[PDB]
């Protein structure tokens, strides 16, 4: 469960990453 | 060894 700056996108099919509109970031990680 | 993909709506 992601604490949000980050927001949740999957990329097409599978798989979320966590990315940052604030830092502009896109990252496999979960902090 | 994946790339991220890049942030652009």
């Amino acid at each position: 469960p992601l604490p949000p700056g980050w927001e949740k996108r999957t990329d097409s099919n599978g798989r979320v990453y966590f990315v940052n509109h604030n830092t502009r970031i896109t990252q496999w990680e979960d902090p | 060894e994946e790339p991220p993909p890049p942030y652009e709506d």
